RNA sequence: AGCGUGUGCCUACCCUACGCCGGCAGGCGCGGGUAACCCGUUGAACCCCAUUCGUGAUGGGGAUCGGGGAUUGCAAUUAUUC
RNA sequence: AGGAGUGGAGCCUGCGGCUUAAUUUGACUCAACACGGGAAACCUCACCCGGCCCGGACACGGACAGGAUUGACAGAUUGAU
């Protein structure tokens, strides 16, 4: 029932923010990422990757479109989306809530298995 | 890695060694092998596609890399031409106690 | 092995300009540094002599990370009957 | 002219044989020369495993290599320096020379 | 009172963003909400928090034999 | 794209952008001088290099 | 090695039969009409082709990809 | 204090005095050294002197864990390092 | 005869065991176990899940200048423009 915020600005305010400021407002790893330079050397992936997520669909759920990329910082612009990212085997389906910004992709994706001992 | 190539290539003529001296705007390697008319080859063909690989591997300038090749005397004290001259006996086809032997009383003969 | 006409032509006539050739074991080189004036890698250059020594024209040595190439009298012609030259021109191993 | 002779070799001997023939030229030939200075010599030091695999008790090697350096001074043309830096030179030692 | 910023405990928290130093009860509250963020958001900290794991990712071949028997 | 991500990865660093000059093997690297071997090379080719054993 | 999983090919090229002489046409009169379109560029002058696609134009090496 | 090391081959990556900004981690202009020449008279630690502490799992010990800020690198989440 | 200790406490690292798509592997008393100069985020990498290129020389027979073959932009498909 309560209204969602991230350092007290809202979600609307959120998606109406640009980069400059969205360093200020992001964690110090966060501002170094989106402060190291032009993303295009090895960052072509995040760009057409943030044009898939602006690829949308008509009023339903959105498709779950897949990724290898376990080093996304959340952003405002993928805020409801479904991603399967990968683990080395399969495509771990996940909702993006809104209270995941400032995180990665390999986080909410475990890669190994929980371990359950037997005998020695 | 000069020696390593000259006794890679010149293991026929038996090898022993080179000689580095140092001159003012030159530089000449002294070669010293047992078959000293074999390494230049006919009209020191040889000698000179040795100097061009030299040349053109190790960023010389050009003209100023010449190699010269010379004959050693007591070929019996000398443990590459000797080690060279067993294994070309070994490769052709011998029995291996007798070239052992043969090179053992050669060395001896030598004056060792 | 695909390579362009002129990079095999430039290659002959740098092994019939002078009578050696040299080059560094390694395909992820851009530019040979010798042909430094054009556009060809290594890779063409090893393949190219490893074809012409298949078919028996060169010897080969390797002695750390450099191969060593030494033409013979049926490479000599070989170069010469395929490069269109008349009977005048030598490479400088074999003249004085 | 302030005229400067550095010489750097890895053997002593020779090093200081040459050394001895060129002071020796230089009190033949009636100038003023500094004396032999001696620079601090320095070593070179690798420690490396004997083994090549990671099997036995764990030896080591010790190398060194020792580089001895000199430089006399002298007061004279350049041609003079030249001509008596060119006589009876050794193959192990380095001549290098420069002025201030 | 003229206390600077980098002096807290607490500093650009992740509701309201703004800088002030918590106590006893209001940072054990403070440690409770952000473990039941974390597990909510199902992040791979949260996760091992809720096993009762080493989280800050060191080896736990050999040390930690006290955490059960 | 073959000839974009042939080598696409970067090797400004790393202990495979090294490699040794005589066998090419990126284990026990010397970069002491710039010798750039292996140590087993090293021993090999010691003597005739300079280094000997004294101490 | 044959697995269970299906087996991929590589792109056969379709084989055209003579297509420079669809390019250039020859009426009955003394003059030559080009059918598609031509290069632009500095480094071909004249010489090489665009494709006649149902929306664009492509070049052969230039990419001066011209949509309607 | 004494052993050392220091601008590299295809090979890009050195050691730093001085001045300013910031608690600090660090950032920016300027110069030196291919070296008994510059860092550097290598103002190192343990020690010495003088306060605070007082036998208390204590101002011993710093494991575990949370938040923030910098640097390297194309990329640090399974926390690189501080 | 002694000194510092270790073995008990927390932590780093290596090995066995268990778990795992994979948790690559050699070494098991001295003479295996901060050993392979092994302080691995990518390369290392030799293990697993997926996709590109041939870097299959040379000889023989087909094949072919009327085309043996190389490369690619609109859009979908993964993972990759």
């Amino acid at each position: 029932f309560r209204k969602f915020t991230y350092r007290g600005v809202d979600l609307d305010q959120l998606l109406d923010m640009s980069y400059e400021q969205l360093m200020q407002l992001y964690s110090a790893r966060q501002r170094r990422r989106l402060s190291r330079g032009l993303r295009r050397k090895q960052h072509s992936l995040l760009k057409r990757l943030r044009k898939a997520k602006k690829e949308a669909p008509p009023m339903e759920k959105p498709e779950v479109v897949k990724t290898h990329l376990r080093d996304m910082i959340i952003l405002p612009e993928m805020v409801g989306s479904m991603v399967g990212v990968y683990n080395g085997k399969t495509f771990n389906q996940v909702e993006i809530k809104p209270e995941m910004i400032g995180h990665y992709l390999g986080e909410f994706s475990i890669t190994y298995k929980p371990v359950k001992h037997g005998r020695p | 890695e000069l020696n390593e190539f000259l006794t890679r290539e010149l293991a026929e003529d038996g090898y022993s060694g080179v000689e580095v001296r140092v001159t003012p705007t030159r530089t000449e390697i002294i070669i010293l092998a047992t078959r000293t008319q074999n390494v230049l080859g006919e009209k020191g063909r040889r000698i000179r596609e040795l100097t061009a690989v030299v040349q053109k591997r190790f960023g010389f300038p050009e003209g100023s890399v010449e190699l010269y090749a010379e004959k050693v005397a007591t070929r019996g004290l000398c443990a590459i031409a000797q080690a060279e001259s067993l294994r070309y006996k070994l490769l052709g086809g011998l029995a291996v106690r007798r070239a052992c032997y043969g090179v053992l009383r050669f060395i001896m003969e030598s004056g060792a | 092995m695909l390579m362009p006409k002129k990079n095999r032509i430039a290659i002959y006539e740098l092994l019939f300009k002078e009578g050696v050739m040299v080059a560094k074991k390694d395909v992820h080189m851009p530019k040979h540094p010798e042909l430094a004036d054009k556009n060809v890698p290594n890779l063409h250059v090893m393949k190219a002599m490893q074809s012409l020594k298949s078919r028996g024209y060169v010897k080969e040595q390797f002695a750390w990370r450099h191969f060593y190439w030494y033409l013979t009298n049926e490479g000599i012609q070989y170069l010469r009957d395929y490069l269109h030259l008349p009977p005048e021109i030598v490479p400088a191993t074999l003249r004085r | 002219h302030r005229i400067r002779i550095t010489l750097t070799s890895r053997n002593v001997k020779s090093l200081e044989k040459v050394c001895a023939d060129l002071i020796r030229g230089a009190k033949e030939k009636n100038l003023k020369v500094k004396g032999p200075v001696r620079m601090p010599t320095k070593t070179l030091r690798i420690t490396t495993r004997k083994t090549p695999c990671g099997e036995g008790s764990k030896t080591w090697d010790r190398f060194q290599m020792r580089i001895h350096k000199r430089l006399i001074d002298l007061h004279s043309p350049s041609e003079i320096v030249k001509q008596i830096t060119s006589i009876s030179i050794e193959p192990g030692v380095e001549v290098e020379v420069t002025i201030a | 009172y003229k206390i600077p910023d980098w002096f807290l405990n607490r500093q650009k928290d992740v509701k309201d963003g703004k800088y002030s130093q918590v106590l006893a009860n209001g940072l054990d509250n403070k440690l409770r909400e952000d473990l039941e963020r974390l597990k909510k958001i199902r992040a791979h900290r949260g996760l091992r928090h809720f096993w009762g794991l080493r989280v800050r990712g060191q080896h736990t071949k050999t040390t930690g034999r006290r955490g059960r028997t | 794209g073959h000839q974009q991500l042939y080598w696409s990865h970067p090797r400004k660093f790393g202990q495979g952008s090294r490699s040794c000059r005589v066998c090419s093997n990126r284990h026990g690297l010397i970069r002491k001088y710039g010798l750039n071997m292996c140590r087993q090379c090293f021993r090999q080719y010691a003597k005739d290099i300079g280094f000997i054993k004294l101490d | 090695k044959s697995y269970t999983t299906p087996k991929k090919n590589k792109h056969k090229r379709k084989k055209v039969k003579l297509a420079v002489l669809k390019y250039y046409k020859v009426d009955e009169n003394g003059k030559i009409s080009r059918l598609r379109r031509e290069c632009p560029s500095d480094e071909c002058g004249a010489g090489v082709f665009m494709a006649s696609h149902f929306d664009r134009h492509y070049c052969g090496k230039c990419c001066l990809t011209y949509c309607f």
